[PDB]
């Protein structure tokens, strides 16, 4: 059983109660959705930093386990052009559940971000058995948000 | 050439008044909503099509990004 741990602090809400259909149809994958409630973005698990985006808001990192997860902070948020983020990790760097890989400026976000809501999905959906989703409140690298098997 | 097909979707080149998406969504305006090939699209792998004023989305996936960068050479080029 692999867990996956939360990314960044909040409480954990519905991915189909996400503004956006591509997220909530999890066309881009199945996983949950985060209200941020902290400063930063962390690896959720043990694995390499696949791609990042150029306005630092959203990674790609796959475990060791062979999980391909998805972090996107807030919807839409593209469309800030990088402004309340700062990418601190690099693409292709190997890092452990918990090390920072962006910090972002809540407060700001949440004046100008259409939405903070962040969905962690997998992109991997085919290649896992199970996925079981987790509640509640969670804290930046230490509470597990979901749990996968094979 | 996924991506000129992809512009031919749209209606054409010079049909193309914007470039601009996401993470999964790529976003294209059109000057007539009545030329963008909405079956092309779905042929071309798009998951599916959104039309919203006189911009148009099409949802090939995170590798929307890629179709950006490719179009976006593509077109200028
Ligand atoms: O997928 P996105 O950048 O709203």
């Amino acid at each position: 059983t692999i867990e996956i741990i939360a990314p960044l602090s909040g409480e954990i809400v519905n991915i189909e109660d996400v503004p956006d259909v591509v997220f909530a149809e999890k066309i881009v994958g199945d996983g949950i959705a985060i209200k941020p409630t902290g400063n930063k973005m962390v690896a959720p698990v043990d694995g390499t930093i696949g791609k990042i985006f150029e306005t630092n808001h959203a990674f790609s990192i796959e475990s060791d386990s062979g999980v391909e997860l998805f972090v996107h902070f807030g919807i839409d948020t593209v469309e800030l052009k990088g402004e309340g983020f700062k990418r601190i990790a690099e693409e292709g760097q190997r890092v452990k559940v918990g090390d920072t890989v962006i910090e972002f400026d809540l407060p700001l976000l949440e004046e100008k971000a259409k939405s903070t809501l962040t969905p962690v999905v997998i992109s991997n959906m085919d290649e896992i058995k199970e996925l079981i989703k987790l509640s509640g409140s969670v804290t930046v690298g230490e509470t597990p948000v979901i749990r996968i098997k094979k | 050439e996924m991506a000129a097909a992809l512009v031919a979707a749209f209606g054409g080149k010079e049909n193309i008044t914007n470039l601009d998406a996401c993470i999964t969504r790529l976003r294209v305006s059109v000057a007539d909503v009545s030329k963008v090939d909405q079956a092309g699209l779905k042929k071309l792998g798009a998951a599916g099509v959104v039309v919203a004023g006189s911009g148009v989305q099409a949802i090939f996936g995170t590798k929307s990004d890629n179709l950006k960068t490719e179009m976006d050479e593509y077109i200028r080029n």
